């Protein structure tokens, strides 16, 4: 008469690694690091926003592809390559920076600041910001001089953001294609475009000269920015090359901003994204996307890393 | 038409659970599945898993651009910042796969000592070990007696004359 | 009124030691805690304190300011490797104490281990487990008998005879 | 006749957590996670300045405000919130980094630059650096034309550092409120300032321009400084708008500085410190403040981490 | 003249293995190594070293510059994040080879135990431990019946009436 | 009869750590920290450049020093201490940033970017570049007025990347020791330097000025520099004070840079290097040099981490 102790086994054994063996095999194991990816942006539950062909500065300054979203509301704000700031030519200085700022922001609320204007033109319009006829930026106003080679009136204009929001401000210098079409819309003599806060200072002369063209057009326009503390104010003084804003904006609550070249899903629920999808896993890692954001799991190197969910695997002796 | 158990040889057979018994008395031959000796390394192994799935409320947002390209100095820094992160990260869960695993096979075994340990004890002077995991019972065993054993309800006193003597010759 | 030892079970009243000795015997009933393997386990535990106090000799100043808040992009990026630095320190920890931990539990099981396979190889013949963490000892044995044993002075020769008489019927 | 083997056991059983088990019961623990904070600063053994009203860069420039610390000396610096750099309204370029330089410069020598004018004013006095009466700041000369509208004639400052160790140089450059008050102070015409080393240059021109009133001025002064290497020299060639260093300074050895709202101590002894207060502790981290400064435990996110210092506790079957 | 086996002292004349026998019979005294025991120690702690080698393939460039020093902002961010992650390293090396080290010296006290206790199963009822990692045989061994234990051929059976006779009276 | 089991031991014992103990002896140890360094820079299968005088930048512009490199070729490159960019004193605007970029080319290929003028001179050289006698920057041109203070032509010169890579452009802005001599170079009046492409847009203007003596010059040339995208099109506008560039360059293919100051050996193989020589070593850490690059083994604190290869040392009992 005989009792024997033993433990399970099988044939279907799947190799793990551990501080000593390589290799060495267990009845059972699953994976700790993620591959698998859905190629959608899972968004049910999220208030999201697509900009499209909107890039997201754009929705600032407004140029027409942007009108949809001058004063829009998301939880997720998705970015896409095709996206443009800019309709007539030029770029924002620390353009990522603002970037960041938007991409968390929840939205834009705008308000008009105020600003009248005598003496001069502010119908300033181009080709390349065609809605229905020649246009500008949305939020802007193009100041000119008034008939053509006229001198621009000094001027000076400030705004209080009431609020308890810090606001957002834009301005934009305007680089003509020569000094013949610089005095031509702003007149003769150097351009100054001064910008005080109570904790911000900074300066602008304008750079006119050939460059390469860009929407057709050689002239650049590249803009500026600053966030307004409440009850603080800002003033800009000024006497030609200066693209005016019209309203300033102020950021609604709380978001996240991703850039992506797949469609949108409002059925998936998602947390974890990245430009090629979603990643939904209760996995510790990943090896999908080192870059992905919102709450992930920690990327790695390995493709593979098999935890044993099971005892040694030993062979019966047949 | 011999029988074996740990030491040399897992068993295929077993089916319903993780560590078991393995008889053979005149009735024959039997297997069965112990509970608490199961369940014991089920509930460590699930135990493992559930703090792994323990996930972080830390939220990352985006640093960089790949539309549009940060500027070379901060982003060869975001970059180098980023690969040094995922070295570590690489690092850490290499190294807590293979602890944990080395680990699970560990207590793997632990329990196996653990349950012919305790059944060492319940034979006390009426078996002796066959040196591959069994125990050989100097008594008639029927079936009733092997149940007994695996209940843990095996009184060693009733059989401890008869052992004895066909024990010591 | 029947005594155990470990194996379901601690001792509330063991308050002068880690592990310890629970006799019966016709004086009576007594408890004494054993030295070597309490001190072990002691030493062991607080070697690992000193190990995790050992302090960092690197020194840290600030690189943000928060009075007069940074640049933004810089900022987000200083911000972006604190937490990610952050998060790989609240990982280690976690799995350090949790670890620690597992091993402070195991090292504790193995003293009882070793002081229980230490006292049957000094019985050698003259007892038998009873599968509860104690050992019925086939012979006499009064109190400066137990206390042979509890300072390893207990020779087996000496009760050899009686004890095998015992056993055997 | 019975020995048995066993262990001590508690009612006082305390939770931990394993890799396996959340909340296995040990007969004893004890925390590695620190949250025992000391409101103060403790600063026995070390020699430690509270700056007060004074701002860290306003050591060197020389407001009101930071007269007793114009050549101070620490081991432990402390900014204060309501510190200011500044008292004619401005700010420094490249703030930050000349800050993290001072906060470890164990205090400031200061030493003559030795430069002379002719044909100039040099008492260029305000009324928001207001000492006994008018006053500017005292390291710095605010150097006018000489009459009013009169012309600033073109000057060239140089100065070599003599010494073992590199020197920290300051200058400033005045925007006025209009070119009407730059003219006034400094005639008509472009201004230029130009400084020169042997691994710096850099240029500046001013920005006249209507600003909000801070301090009752609409008017800016911004700060530069770079730091010169043994045996280099600096030159200066300006020609208005320039504010003038009278004095460079040099730094004395080792500090470590600090941001705090809380009272100084010199009883405790202390080598961890955040705004809030002192972290002593023999503990390997700590959850009070992810940017705590000097020699610290590491920061976790956890408020409680117990480590065993007990075996598992196994209650006596009763 | 005695001999003693693990349990306070090791063999510093064991020089061909890690692991092995000693006996004394009336053909004198010897010690030879166990191969299956010292060779799986050895197998594991091969393979420890193995992992500990296996190279990176992450490639890092310079990110600061050592003859012209960068801008102060940004040196300090990099100096504050290489200190940091310098830190982290410094503690993984540190908690690695301790870890490592704690394993490596527990599996070869199992390895040990493990020898141990296959000898004890082969020998039966035919010996009894002395307490010093020997055991009595209460029978004649000679050198080849030694040598049988060595290589697993000693059949217990042979000796078994012997032996009992010797350990009863 | 008696048969005992035992184990190894030694007298020659180690100490090691462990989790508990500190300095527990084990039969036999190896070490994990790599302390032994070769002071020299192993090159045996890599193509190897040591620029020796030869500043990295300098490479793309063309002082003396820098002859045999203006179209170089490496997969290890190699910065020495005695390394000079410039001949006429002056620096790189964002130097580092395209330090980095030099440093992963792989060498550089240059192309004519063919810039023809007239009504001016282009023969602008000094004594600081000499080159048998006087002369200049190799891929650059001094561009001056025609006889002395004569008026400098308005010019604009263009350039379009026809490659499938991208272009390295630069140039350089001259800023003279005074008005005077900037006058006597390219003509009264302001100067303005305008550069354009389609993802770029900068501006410059001179600034004289008295500055210190370097290699007995009072002048300096700061260089500018930017990446042309393939099809796109960089554009010159200016009027004076612009160093223009003769040829652009080209990346040849992927290196690895490094500074030391160490001799070079093409015999040792290596892959993991440091300012004092090269680490070869299949050890994880490494204590030498925190800043070292390539392939390396990871930095630590500790110069000893003792890895136990053998069980716990007991001593036979004598
Ligand atoms: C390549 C080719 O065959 N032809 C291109 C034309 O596309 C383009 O022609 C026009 O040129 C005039 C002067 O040269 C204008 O610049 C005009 O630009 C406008 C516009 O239509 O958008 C005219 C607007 O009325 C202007 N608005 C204001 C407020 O001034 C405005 C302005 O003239 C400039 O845009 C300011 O930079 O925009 C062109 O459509 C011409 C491109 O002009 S440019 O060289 O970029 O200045 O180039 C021809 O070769
Ligand atoms: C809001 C209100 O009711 N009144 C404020 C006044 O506080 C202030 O009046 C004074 O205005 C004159 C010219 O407008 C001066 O700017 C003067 O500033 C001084 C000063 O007292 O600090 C005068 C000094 O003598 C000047 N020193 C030198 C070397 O020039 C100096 C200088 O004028 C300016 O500070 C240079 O920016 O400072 C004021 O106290 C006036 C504020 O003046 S400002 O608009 O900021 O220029 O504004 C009234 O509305
Ligand atoms: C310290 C001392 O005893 N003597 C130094 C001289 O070394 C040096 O003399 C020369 O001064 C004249 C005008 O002052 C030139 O600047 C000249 O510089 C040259 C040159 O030789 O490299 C002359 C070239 O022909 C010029 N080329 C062009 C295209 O203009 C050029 C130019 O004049 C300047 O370099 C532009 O900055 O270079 C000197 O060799 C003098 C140094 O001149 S400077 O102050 O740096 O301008 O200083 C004396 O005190
Ligand atoms: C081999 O190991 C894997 C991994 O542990 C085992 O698969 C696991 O099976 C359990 C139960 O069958 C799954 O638990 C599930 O939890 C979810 C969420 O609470 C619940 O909705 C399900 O109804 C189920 O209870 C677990 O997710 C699953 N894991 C994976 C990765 O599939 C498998 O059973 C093991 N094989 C053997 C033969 O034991
Ligand atoms: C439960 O665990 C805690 C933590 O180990 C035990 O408290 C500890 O007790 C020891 C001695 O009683 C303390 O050591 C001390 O060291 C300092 C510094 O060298 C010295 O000045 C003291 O005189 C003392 O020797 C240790 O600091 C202390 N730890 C804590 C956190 O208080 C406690 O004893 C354990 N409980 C039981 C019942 O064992
Ligand atoms: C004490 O531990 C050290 C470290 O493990 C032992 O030294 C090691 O000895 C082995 C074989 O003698 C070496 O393996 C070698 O591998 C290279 C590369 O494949 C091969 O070319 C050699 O021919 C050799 O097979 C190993 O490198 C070496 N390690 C070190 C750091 O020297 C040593 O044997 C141990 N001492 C005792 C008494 O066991
Ligand atoms: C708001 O601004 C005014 C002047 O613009 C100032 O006097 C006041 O102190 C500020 N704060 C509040 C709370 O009104
Ligand atoms: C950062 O890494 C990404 C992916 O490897 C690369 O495309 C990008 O060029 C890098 N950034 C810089 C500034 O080189
Ligand atoms: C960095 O984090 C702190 C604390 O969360 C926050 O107050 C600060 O705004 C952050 N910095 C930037 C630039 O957003
Ligand atoms: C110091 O400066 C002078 C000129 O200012 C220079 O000639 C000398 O080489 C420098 N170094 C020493 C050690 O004198
Ligand atoms: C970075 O650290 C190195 C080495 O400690 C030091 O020489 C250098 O000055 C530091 N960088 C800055 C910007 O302080
Ligand atoms: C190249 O540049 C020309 C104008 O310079 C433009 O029309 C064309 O679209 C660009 N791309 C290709 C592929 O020709």
């Amino acid at each position: 008469d005989k009792i024997c102790l033993g433990h399970h086994a099988v044939s279907n054994g799947t190799k793990v690694n551990t501080l000593t063996e390589r290799g060495v095999e267990v009845v059972n194991a699953t994976e700790t690091v993620e591959r698998t990816n859905i190629p959608r942006i899972c968004s049910k539950g999220k208030r999201t926003v697509d900009l499209g062909q909107c890039g997201l500065l754009g929705t600032i300054t407004g140029p027409p592809q942007c009108d949809q979203f001058l004063e829009f509301s998301a939880d997720l704000i998705i970015e896409r390559r095709e996206g443009s700031d800019v309709c007539y030519p030029g770029k924002f200085v620390n353009e990522e920076a603002l970037r960041q700022i938007l991409r968390e922001s929840g939205g834009i609320d705008k308000e008009a600041m105020g600003f009248t204007y005598s003496g001069i033109r502010t119908n300033g319009a181009t080709s390349a910001c065609r809605r229905s006829g020649s246009s500008f930026y949305a939020e802007m106003k193009w100041l000119l001089s008034n008939t053509d080679n006229a001198a621009f009136p000094q001027m000076t204009k400030s705004y209080k953001n009431t609020r308890k929001s810090p606001a957002l401000i834009v301005w934009g210098i305007h680089h003509s294609v020569s000094t013949a079409e610089q005095t031509k819309l702003y007149g003769s003599g150097n351009k100054l475009v001064t910008v005080g806060s109570s904790n911000y200072q900074q300066s602008f002369v304008p750079s006119p000269g050939a460059r390469p063209q860009v929407n057709g057009l050689s002239g650049r326009i590249d803009f500026h920015w600053l966030m307004l503390n409440p009850n603080d104010t800002v003033t800009f003084s000024f006497n030609g090359a200066f693209i005016a804003p019209d309203r300033a904006s102020f950021l609604r609550g709380k978001s996240m901003g991703i850039q992506s070249g797949v469609q949108v899903d409002a059925n998936c629920e998602g947390d974890c994204y990245h430009s090629g999808g979603t990643i939904i896993s209760n996995l510790p890692f990943q090896n999908i996307d080192s870059r992905a954001v919102g709450k992930c799991p920690r990327y790695v190197k390995q493709r593979s890393l098999l935890l044993a969910t099971g005892m040694k695997n030993v062979p019966e002796i047949p | 038409g011999a029988i074996a158990g740990f030491i040399e040889n897992g068993w295929e057979g077993l089916i319903d659970g993780w560590y078991g018994f393995r008889h053979q008395n005149a009735q024959g031959e039997g297997t069965a599945a112990d509970y608490k000796s199961t369940q014991s390394a089920i509930d460590q192994i699930t135990g493992k898993l559930n703090r792994l799935i323990e996930k972080t409320n830390q939220q990352f947002e985006l640093i960089d651009n790949e539309f549009n390209e940060v500027e070379k100095q901060i982003g060869n820094v975001i970059n180098w910042t980023r690969d040094s992160i995922t070295e570590v990260w690489s690092y850490n869960a290499e190294l807590l796969v293979a602890m944990e695993n080395q680990h699970t096979i560990d207590l793997a075994d632990s329990e196996m000592d653990k349950l012919y340990e305790r059944v060492k004890r319940q034979l006390r002077e009426n078996a002796e070990e066959d040196g591959t995991g069994c125990f050989e019972i100097f008594h008639k065993c029927d079936d009733d007696c092997m149940a007994s054993i695996r209940n843990n309800t095996y009184d060693h006193s009733k059989y401890r004359e008869e052992a004895m003597q066909n024990r010591i010759q």
